[PDB]
């Protein structure tokens, strides 16, 4: 149990006050990854090199 | 269907008359085709009696080295008399009373089912083979040191708690004021004291166990008498829980001792 | 079926469960104002990746010493581990909105975060300053008073759930205070 | 078979006694529990092929390394054996619900399963990851009662704390 | 002393394990009887000083050979101590209705009773009279309920089957 | 050993099949009559010391030669051993009634008992009348037709176990003679 | 040995008096949560694999010198026999929970451990650190606040259940002092 | 412990006879390997510090998923702990090849080994990738003579036939 988290999806019904079979909702547990790609574009846009 | 009919085989048992025949021809016709499986299941359980007496000596010889538990000799040739006394009495116990025959059988089919802790394959073997259950008890009750030679007292009172039960346990040996043939020292001119001279050697060096060998045997004997004699007798469990030599010298079999 | 929903997270191995068209009516009969509630938690998880980016950058924008050498937002794998953790609260406080209670938020996420962060060298006063951005960010999405993006809802009030999530972020804040 | 009926007659047999009324209280506990235990087994007899397929897909999702050569999932014939190895468990979990005790499990499937899994290099870490996925995504009011969802799920984690 | 749930845990360490799932099925069943039996303990509780002297002189109404000397029943304080000997058999038969099983019965009512009644020449047939004198008058819809009425006698005839 | 619940799955283990609603209904009626089953074995254990002391003189009232000198039942010990022989084969049929299966007496009491009686000279023409005498007393207790004892039971029929108790008695004498 | 049903019969043997409507009310309330006590050992047997596991790692991550050269649990002959030392005290405490008293525990196993532990040289000082690792995880699984495994129970209060399991483990330190 | 000397000195005492002349023939066979086995002990004792790395790196090439979470190599401490782990097994082959038997291994290395690996979830099949890599590495011309190549390679094959 380290960087583990829920993850949820929402598809609402299409029109109001009508029953919709397509409306569905995930509650899958998923480990949040390290995400190195947008870590580079956020450190370079704000400060300096970050290469210690 | 196979042929024009299906008659029974002439190799099937109980096929002839046996009504007004001679004694020689009566016994020939009742044991017609039964002799094979009587001798199949006679070498079966004797191999079972030879197999579990091997599987408990592996604890007696851990990783290929012999411990202080084997020790069949102490002086020059001190196993030759132990060779005779173990095999001459094994014939003496095969000429016992006909009351002790099934008393040995039905009690071996009592304690082994308790000690085999709920394994349905194992209790099915113990009911068909009486030699296996005679070997299951004395192997396991000597693997875990529980009978008489290793549960030494540590207090001063426990030597009489031993002595109170055993001479009352030997109500099973003497039927009345006569003795029995089941409790015999020996039958040679030195074999009486030759049973004593080993009997003090086996008690002495077995009091030289390690600290692990005594502290693991003082709880195995307690739960042993807690599921062989005192099934609900909490007073007998009140001495069986803290004083384990009481819970060990009392023997689960009708050993005629 | 919230207890069966809670066992997807708490059971210490990842499973999956989903809700079809029949048992969506089971959720609306169970949870009070669930059409206001499921609109609310959808409006946090749909824009969470923007929400973690402004939360760490406003921590830089009012404290630029984190990106200094020797700082805790230096050496970009260390900067990535902020961005991992910054949604982990928002993954779990969205789940606190869904279950209606922050018990599963407490033991799985908040429990031990105070002693972990002083073990690793995390400045704790910036860590309350990061989550207080995300406290202000969620109530602009639940009330739909966000400046940049807006979402589509049926009309009504959702200020009880805006106060309900504001009682969840200070549980994150007082755990690391 | 280690059922509650056998445990109270085996202690009755060992004491040389009759059936006392103290054991009869335990038989009364069966017919109260038997209705909330058999329909956990009756629903398992009508759902076993759909649950055993859905179990093994998380075995290969948590540990996807078994498709490598030298592992236990390199070719199709033993991945077919993996579903057979795990169907045999979830049949003995069905068998022990009908008995009521843990009798068929600890004797048939369990006793001797340690010294053959490390023998044939099978980890038990993937065995317990198959049933823990089965034991989790099962809503206690949606499929059966609030009692069978307790009693049957108490049998599945009996395997996990005997294998680990 | 063997009751419903101290027995099934005396066998639970006899194999060296934990409680099973059927081990809890046994403990539900005395809960099904911890209302129907505790009313039978209360009926003996607030009536025991009426039944000690009721069934006490009942046996003295049987055996006229105790009323002449040559017995241990010559004088008054023996018969006073006889009514003491009644009170012990009602003290522990009240106990077994509290715990459910035949626990307090086998210890100090059943085992060891042979020596101090036969070498002491106080006949066991004289005891089973007053034991049955309580058993031959259970007014089932009056004194207790219908289920207490059948299991109160089931503890009464335990000393019948043991001592005589 | 092998009770009724274990029996219904051990003949289904060789099926390599599950146990669904084809034979569970026959077992669901077994737990329906389980309240009547506990209302059957109560009527056997309650009258143990009479009915074992009954047949040991009811055998010799038909055959007075068993008390004659040179008899099997002649001395005090051979009767004292006979009475303690006497309730063993009736405590085991009570085990079979309480567990619903005959697989506890035919492996621990009928396990070669015709083997041992030939080794002692115990007669068998008497040993089957001595259990048929103790058989009719067992159907006159589960069906309340005893003439000196009445157990208050609810209204219902007890031919369900009347042939079934005697089914645990005729297998006794058949495999000891 | 003796239960909480018999715990008032412990006193009643030395009363020269009975137990009736004077003390049944203390036993009547034991039935009213008799479902709860059977529901609160179902958590303890549900994690038998981990409770002896993380306990012995709980002292390694605090006092790591016990596996050093000059250790009591140095090789695998010792520490595999340490996990058997720590599991059977999880065994005789769960027998005591269904009995309501330590009559099973204090006489079958703990009757004088200071002649089997000081006779070996076992470190008593970190044995009690190996006790409260399991006590703090026993009260944490009684409540449903374990951060990893959530359990589906009927709602209600169990503080009398959570305080009782702490009052079983306290005399373990007394049995080794 | 197991050696040439202590094994054959046991049966002299355990049968109760003197030192024979057959056990005197047995220590003579220990002289023929005393200058033939001990060259491998001083070999690896000055060689482990570079082969604890390349045989510690050998298993993770086979099993990269130990670096993978929820596995034996979930975290660095087991491997850093993990490198200390493998420096106890062939720390004992320096103790085994100096004595003449498997004494330091059958009493310190395998006794209880399968029980601390099932509970603590250490995969035993990575030790088969750890020190049997050194069996596939060993060069009889370069490193050491073929007498170590028949005796150091033998004691390793004792261990893979023990941890499996
Ligand atoms: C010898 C000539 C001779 C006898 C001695 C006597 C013995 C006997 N009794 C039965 C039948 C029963 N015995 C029963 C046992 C008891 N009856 C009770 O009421 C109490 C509870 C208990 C004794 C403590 C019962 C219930 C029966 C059935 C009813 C009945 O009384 O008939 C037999 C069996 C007869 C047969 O073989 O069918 C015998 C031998 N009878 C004698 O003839
Ligand atoms: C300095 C370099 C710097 C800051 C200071 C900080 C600015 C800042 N902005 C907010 C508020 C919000 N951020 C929001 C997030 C988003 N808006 C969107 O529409 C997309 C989906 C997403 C990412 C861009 C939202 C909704 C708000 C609230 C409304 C608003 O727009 O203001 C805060 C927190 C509130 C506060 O000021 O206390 C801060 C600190 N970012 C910087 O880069
Ligand atoms: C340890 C418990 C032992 C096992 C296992 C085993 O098989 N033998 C034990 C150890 C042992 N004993 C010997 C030698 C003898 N043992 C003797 C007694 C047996 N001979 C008999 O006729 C009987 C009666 C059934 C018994 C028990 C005798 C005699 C000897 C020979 C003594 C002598 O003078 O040589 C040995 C050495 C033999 C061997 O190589 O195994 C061992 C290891
Ligand atoms: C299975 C349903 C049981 C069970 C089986 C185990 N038995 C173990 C050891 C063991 N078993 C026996 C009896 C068996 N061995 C035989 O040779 C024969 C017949 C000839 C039988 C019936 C013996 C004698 C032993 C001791 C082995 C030895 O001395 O080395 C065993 C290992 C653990 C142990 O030693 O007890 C198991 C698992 N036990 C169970 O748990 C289930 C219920
Ligand atoms: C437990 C106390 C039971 C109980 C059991 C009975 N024992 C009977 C005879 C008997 N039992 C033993 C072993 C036991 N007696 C002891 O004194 C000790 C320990 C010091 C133990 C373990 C022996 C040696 C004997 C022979 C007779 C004698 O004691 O002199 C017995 C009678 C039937 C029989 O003889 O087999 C019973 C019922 N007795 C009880 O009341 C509690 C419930
Ligand atoms: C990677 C190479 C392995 C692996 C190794 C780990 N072992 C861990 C702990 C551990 N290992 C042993 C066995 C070994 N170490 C010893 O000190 C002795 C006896 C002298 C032996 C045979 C033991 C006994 C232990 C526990 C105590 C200790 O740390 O020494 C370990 C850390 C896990 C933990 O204990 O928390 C690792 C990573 N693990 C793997 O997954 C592969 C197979
Ligand atoms: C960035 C805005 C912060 C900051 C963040 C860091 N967190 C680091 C490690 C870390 N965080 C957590 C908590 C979170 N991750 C999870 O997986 C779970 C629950 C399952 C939670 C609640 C954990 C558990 C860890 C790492 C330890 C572990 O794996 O168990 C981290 C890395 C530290 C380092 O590399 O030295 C950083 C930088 N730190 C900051 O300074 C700002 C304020
Ligand atoms: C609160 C943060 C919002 C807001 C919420 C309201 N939604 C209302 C009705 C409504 N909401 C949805 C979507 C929701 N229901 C679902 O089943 C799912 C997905 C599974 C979601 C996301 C639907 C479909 C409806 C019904 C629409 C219709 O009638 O066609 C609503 C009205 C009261 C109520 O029904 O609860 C409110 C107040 N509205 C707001 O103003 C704030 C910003
Ligand atoms: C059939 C699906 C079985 C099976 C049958 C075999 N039986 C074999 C030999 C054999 N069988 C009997 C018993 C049979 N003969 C009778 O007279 C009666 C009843 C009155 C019966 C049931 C006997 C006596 C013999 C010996 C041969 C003989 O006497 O004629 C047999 C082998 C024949 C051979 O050895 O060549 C088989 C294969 N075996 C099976 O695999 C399934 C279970
Ligand atoms: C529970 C809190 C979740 C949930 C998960 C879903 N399960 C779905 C299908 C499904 N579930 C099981 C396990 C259960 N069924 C059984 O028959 C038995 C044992 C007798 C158990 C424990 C199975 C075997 C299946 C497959 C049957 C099928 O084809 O549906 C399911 C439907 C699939 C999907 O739409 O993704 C879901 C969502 N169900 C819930 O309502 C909550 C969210
Ligand atoms: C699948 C999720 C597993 C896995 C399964 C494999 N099992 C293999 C062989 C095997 N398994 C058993 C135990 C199983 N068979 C039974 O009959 C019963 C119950 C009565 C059980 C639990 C046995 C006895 C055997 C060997 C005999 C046979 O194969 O039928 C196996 C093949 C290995 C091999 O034969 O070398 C596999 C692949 N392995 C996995 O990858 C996951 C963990
Ligand atoms: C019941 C089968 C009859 C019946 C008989 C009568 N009994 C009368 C008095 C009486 N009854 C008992 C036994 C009862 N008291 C108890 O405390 C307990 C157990 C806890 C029991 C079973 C006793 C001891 C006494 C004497 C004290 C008293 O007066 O109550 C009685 C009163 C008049 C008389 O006969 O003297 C009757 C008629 N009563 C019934 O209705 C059915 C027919
Ligand atoms: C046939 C053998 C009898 C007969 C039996 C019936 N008994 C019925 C109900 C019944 N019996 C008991 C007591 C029983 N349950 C226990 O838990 C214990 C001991 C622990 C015993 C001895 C109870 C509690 C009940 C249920 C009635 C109630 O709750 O008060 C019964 C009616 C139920 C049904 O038919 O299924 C019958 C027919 N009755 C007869 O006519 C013969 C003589
Ligand atoms: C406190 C630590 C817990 C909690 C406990 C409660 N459990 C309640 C009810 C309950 N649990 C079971 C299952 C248990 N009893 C058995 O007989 C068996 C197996 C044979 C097991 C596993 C049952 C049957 C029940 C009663 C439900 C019913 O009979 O329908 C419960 C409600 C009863 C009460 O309040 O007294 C509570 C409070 N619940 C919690 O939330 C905490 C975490």
């Amino acid at each position: 149990i380290r960087n583990k988290a829920p993850a949820m999806e929402f598809r609402r019904p299409s029109f109001a006050n009508t029953e919709d079979p397509s409306a569905y909702f995930m509650l899958q547990k998923e480990t949040v990854p390290l995400r190195m790609a947008l870590a580079e574009k956020l450190l370079t846009k704000l400060g300096r090199k970050g290469d210690g | 269907l196979t042929g024009y009919d299906s008659k029974s085989s002439p190799n099937f048992p109980n096929r002839a008359a046996t009504r007004e025949r001679r004694t020689v021809s009566f016994n020939a016709r009742v044991a017609r085709n039964k002799s094979q499986a009587k001798k199949i299941l006679e070498k079966a359980d004797e191999f079972f009696a030879r197999s579990v007496t091997m599987q408990y000596k592996a604890f007696a010889c851990p990783n290929g080295v012999y411990d202080i538990q084997c020790t069949e000799g102490t002086v020059k040739g001190a196993a030759y008399e132990k060779r005779a006394m173990a095999v001459s009495a094994a014939f003496r116990a095969k000429q016992a009373s006909p009351a002790a025959k099934a008393r040995a059988l039905f009690e071996n089919r009592r304690h082994a089912i308790i000690a085999s802790h709920e394994c349905q394959h194992e209790e099915d073997l113990f009911v068909r083979f009486p030699k296996l259950s005679a070997a299951y008890m004395m192997g396991k009750t000597e693997a875990m040191r529980t009978c008489s030679r290793y549960v030494v007292p540590d207090s001063l009172e426990e030597e009489y708690m031993a002595a109170s039960v055993d001479r009352q346990m030997k109500e099973r040996a003497c039927p009345g004021g006569v003795y029995a043939s089941s409790c015999v020292e020996g039958n040679a001119k030195g074999q009486a004291e030759q049973a004593r001279v080993a009997a003090l050697a086996t008690a002495f060096r077995s009091a030289q166990k390690s600290a692990s060998k005594t502290t693991a045997e003082r709880y195995s004997s307690a739960a042993y008498g807690r599921d062989h004699f005192a099934h609900g007798c909490s007073y007998e469990e009140s001495v069986f829980n803290t004083y384990p030599a009481t819970a060990a010298a009392m023997r689960s079999k009708s050993y005629n001792y | 079926m919230l207890d069966a929903f809670s066992r997807v997270v708490v059971n210490s191995d990842a499973k999956a469960a989903y809700v079809g068209g029949s048992d969506l009516q089971a959720l609306k009969s169970f949870i009070a104002d669930g059409n206001k509630r499921l609109d609310a938690v959808n409006s946090i998880v749909s824009n969470a990746s923007c929400m973690v980016s402004d939360a760490v950058s406003g921590m830089i924008c009012e404290n630029p010493g984190l990106i200094s050498p020797g700082g805790n937002c230096y050496t970009n794998r260390r900067m990535a581990a902020c961005l991992r953790d910054g949604e982990i609260i928002l993954r779990y406080v969205s789940y606190a909105l869904l279950a209606g209670d922050a018990s599963v938020l407490e033991d799985r996420c908040l429990n031990g975060l105070k002693e972990t962060y002083i073990a690793l060298g995390v400045p704790t006063n910036s860590s309350i300053r990061a989550v207080s951005i995300m406290k202000a960010q969620a109530v602009a999405f639940i009330t739909n008073t966000a400046t940049e993006r807006k979402m589509s809802f049926a009309a009504g009030d959702c200020t009880s759930l805006a106060s309900e999530v504001a009682s969840y972020f200070d549980r994150v804040g007082a755990a690391i205070s | 078979m280690k059922s509650v009926i056998t445990t109270v007659v085996s202690a009755a047999d060992a004491a040389g006694r009759f059936p006392s009324n103290s054991d009869l209280e335990s038989i009364q506990g069966n017919i109260q529990r038997s209705a909330a235990r058999l329909e956990a087994a009756e629903k398992l007899a009508g759902n076993h092929e759909a649950v055993v397929k859905e179990a093994g897909d998380a075995c290969f999702a948590k540990y996807a390394y078994l498709k490598n050569p030298g592992e236990a999932g390199e070719n199709q014939e033993k991945i077919n054996k993996c579903y057979r190895d795990v169907d045999h468990y979830m049949r003995l979990v069905n068998y022990c619900l009908v008995v009521g005790g843990t009798g068929p499990l600890d004797e048939w499937g369990i006793a001797g399963a340690r010294e053959v899994y490390r023998t044939l290099n099978l980890p038990t870490s993937a065995y317990v990851a198959s049933i823990a996925y089965t034991r989790d995504r099962l809503c206690v009011p949606r499929d059966m009662s609030a009692q069978a969802g307790v009693e049957f799920s108490a049998y599945l984690d009996y395997l996990i704390n005997a294998l680990s």
